[PDB]
């Protein structure tokens, strides 16, 4: 999966 | 609210602890009082009501996934109810947020630093309906054009490594990517973003260079995985 | 019980579910609507309700001790009202575990296998209790006297090596360390348990070996910092 | 702090 900002 | 009778610093303060306590759902709670006083949220503030209801729907988020995998390989009522259940609760959490940036944060946000900041919030919330919609194409559309007015913003007021302009290109390029079925736009934002922030580094204190490399690391990683 | 409209069956599925999930509040509230059914706990469901109920009240005592250790270090009404939130929170969720306990899982226990599960359980929520207690002697008694009866019951019907005889053991013995002011009485407790175990696990399959020294290592993590 | 079973 994509990575979102974290 | 049941906030209401909590005097504003009182809340920021008790937001403040349940991070420490790691209790998000009552960070949350705490946030949403203090939104609902009215008054501007600085830039800290901002950060506590996206952490709060980010580490919420994550939860939820990740509940989501593992039932609706079981629900998919199973094809009694249960594993679909419950899925269900947990879905609701989602829906539940993003409409209250959605809720509070169209009455009022948005349109009171009188300056750009906050309206980006909350209209990347607008695209992240629409973006988690999406994941769980099937309407779906509203949803999509709702935070297509809550990303691009945040970007377009973004692009005339903010520079190219300002961490709020990294963070809502880095999550507009996993729309794109995973819910919009445009991978081709994912890849393109994500890169565009990347070697424009690369080349304005020069002009950065340590402290900003480490926000803004933070960020560029989450870029090359997508990167790395969608070429 | 909100609980009470479905059936026992799709409340034990749906508790394993929200484990699978990490939604422990959800799997505690199947497990509470599991028992007040009336009827008997499997092993299986026993491990269910414990499992549930131990991650709820876990982040309550995580949360807790840091919102404590804060609140010591002041030392406005901030700090000390967010704690005594948490604090009432996590007595409410003890009070309704020794509830289920007492009305009518103990009781109702009809060999030696549940009935020390049920007790070594008894004890634990009062332990926790006695770490927010302040009233804290009654409470103390009341784990000291569950958990003595569990280890009578356990020493005369359950082997050496037996996973709910050890974890038991364990737990008295950090109740004696951390609670009771009885360090002595913990490493006492500690050390022959380990000693009975390992000289039973010749006795044992692979398997059951695996489950005993899976405790052992607690027993001898705290050894090792207690001597 | 001590372990307790887990
Ligand atoms: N109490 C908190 N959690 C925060 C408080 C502040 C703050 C404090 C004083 C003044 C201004 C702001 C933060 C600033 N924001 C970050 O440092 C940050 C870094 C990486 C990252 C994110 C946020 C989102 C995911 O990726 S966060
Ligand atoms: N104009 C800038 N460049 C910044 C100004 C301030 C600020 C404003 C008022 C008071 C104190 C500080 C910043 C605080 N930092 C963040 O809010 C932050 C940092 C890292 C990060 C995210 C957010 C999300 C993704 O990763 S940044
Ligand atoms: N469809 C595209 N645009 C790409 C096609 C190829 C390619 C072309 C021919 C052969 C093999 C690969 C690319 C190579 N990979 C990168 O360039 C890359 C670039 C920048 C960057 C990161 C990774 C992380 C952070 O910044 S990208
Ligand atoms: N769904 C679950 N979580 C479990 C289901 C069962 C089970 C399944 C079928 C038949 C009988 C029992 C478990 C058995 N119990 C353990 O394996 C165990 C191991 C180590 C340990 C603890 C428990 C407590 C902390 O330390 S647990
Ligand atoms: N008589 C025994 N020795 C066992 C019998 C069963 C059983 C009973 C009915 C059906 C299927 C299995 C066990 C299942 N295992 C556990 O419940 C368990 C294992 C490890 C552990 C804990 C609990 C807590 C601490 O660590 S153990
Ligand atoms: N007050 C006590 N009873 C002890 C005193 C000492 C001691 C005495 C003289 C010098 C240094 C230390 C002990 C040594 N430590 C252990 O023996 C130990 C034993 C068994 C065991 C574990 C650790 C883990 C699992 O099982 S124990
Ligand atoms: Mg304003
Ligand atoms: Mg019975």
């Amino acid at each position: 999966r994509s990575l979102s900002e974290r | 609210g049941a906030m209401g009778s909590m005097e504003r610093a009182s809340l920021i303060q008790k937001a403040k602890l349940a991070e420490q306590a790691e209790r998000y759902e009552d960070m949350a709670a705490f946030m949403k009082g203090a939104v609902e006083k009215g008054e501007e949220l600085s830039c800290e503030e901002r950060n506590l009501l996206s952490v709060a209801y980010k580490n919420v729907v994550g939860g939820q988020r990740a509940a989501w996934r593992v039932l609706s995998s079981i629900e998919q390989k199973s094809n009694g009522p249960e594993v679909r109810e419950y899925r269900e259940k947990v879905e609701t609760e989602l829906q539940g959490v993003c409409d209250t947020v959605l809720g509070l940036l169209d009455s009022h944060l948005i349109k009171e946000a009188g300056d750009a630093e906050s309206r980006v900041f909350y209209l990347k919030m607008k695209g992240d919330y629409y973006r988690y309906l999406a994941e769980v919609a099937t309407d779906k194409k509203r949803i999509i559309d709702s935070a297509r054009s809550a990303y691009q007015e945040a970007m377009d913003i973004s692009k005339k007021e903010m520079p190219p490594t300002n961490p709020i302009r990294l963070g809502l290109a880095l999550n507009f390029s996993v729309f794109h990517y995973e819910i919009a079925n445009s991978p081709e736009e994912a890849i393109s934002l994500a890169k565009t973003t990347f070697d424009e922030a690369m080349a304005d580094l020069h002009t950065l204190s340590e402290d900003s260079y480490k926000d803004s490399t933070l960020i560029m690391q989450l870029l090359r990683d997508n990167l790395t995985l969608w070429t």
